[PDB]
């Protein structure tokens, strides 16, 4: 959220409706699953990002 | 003013997560070098994680409030429920799968269809 | 004027339980026996058995339309939604499984949630 | 159906709404799955009812 707010890219949430006759999906949200999507953060887990099947890759056993 | 919203969902064994959850939120609206300007709010709904309509009905009320991102905390049983809605409607979907009762985890298997783009990202590895 | 409307959810896969159906619903409006002065009118929807977002969505728009009964004709990943949903708004729910491709039907171990009145008959066998 | 107009007790069906503030199920609902549940015809399987788990008992291999 921060790196879409400091690259002028903001698209504000919607209401959405669920089973109605003009339901409609969030035009913001194809550009903020990508934004997910490609994100890495280093945290309780180790790191935590995403491959391109849309999992996290990492782990480690003992 | 807040423009920064995300909807939770947590089966009702998840009551550690919602704790985890909200610290979270806690110690990222007291730091001052992310998200400089704007505090992260959030709506969180617990569910009968057997029960996909629940899930899917009480995600869509988060939906309703305005939400950026959904993050469950769930079993499979409601997962691939959840994943086609997010689909449906553009949100994106953390899915943190929980294993019932400490057991092992398998995958899912849901076989979630394809046709449409995967707008869930699975948090905890293989 | 009817006031005898049934509903039904498909696979994709399941046309010929959709042409049996449908001649089943012309035989007993053939019947002069049973229903003496009243036919059966019916709505039926086909859906993606892997979504059961998409199951749910469908069936839901059927109990818009006003129904005396769901019949489905859908496998395990979807039954789930469509037991639970029918649970939920006491639509008495005939669940006709459908096994993938012709493979040996096992259980679908649904672990469907007890609290609440079963609204689903399992019209095949064990 | 049938039986259930035979009877007398007859509920009118209704339009319903799923995910919506004031969703409501079927008041006729609980009469209507009583009297299909314990109900039994010989058909196409050979004869179709329910057990009190809700479920058909019948089959045979051969």
């Amino acid at each position: 959220f921060h790196k879409k707010l400091q690259d002028r890219k903001w698209h504000s949430m919607a209401s959405l409706s669920c089973i109605r006759k003009n339901s409609k999906p969030w035009q913001g949200g194809r550009s903020m699953l990508e934004t997910i999507k490609k994100g890495g953060v280093n945290g309780l887990t180790g790191d935590l990002e995403f491959g391109e099947n849309g999992g996290n890759p990492n782990v480690h056993f003992e | 003013d807040s423009i920064i919203h995300i909807g939770a969902i947590f089966d009702e064994s998840a009551k550690k997560d919602d704790e985890v959850f909200r610290t979270a939120v806690g110690d990222l609206n007291q730091n001052e070098e992310i998200l400089q300007t704007e505090k992260i709010t959030f709506s969180v709904t617990f569910v009968d994680g057997n029960n996909p309509f629940q899930a899917v009905q009480e995600a869509c009320e988060l939906m309703n409030q305005g939400i950026l991102a959904l993050v469950s905390s769930i079993g499979c049983t409601s997962a691939g429920s959840l994943q086609s809605l997010a689909d449906a409607m553009h949100i994106p979907h953390l899915f943190i799968q929980r294993s019932t009762a400490g057991t092992p985890r398998s995958g899912c298997g849901l076989t979630r269809s394809n046709r449409n783009d995967d707008y869930t990202l699975s948090v905890r590895p293989p």
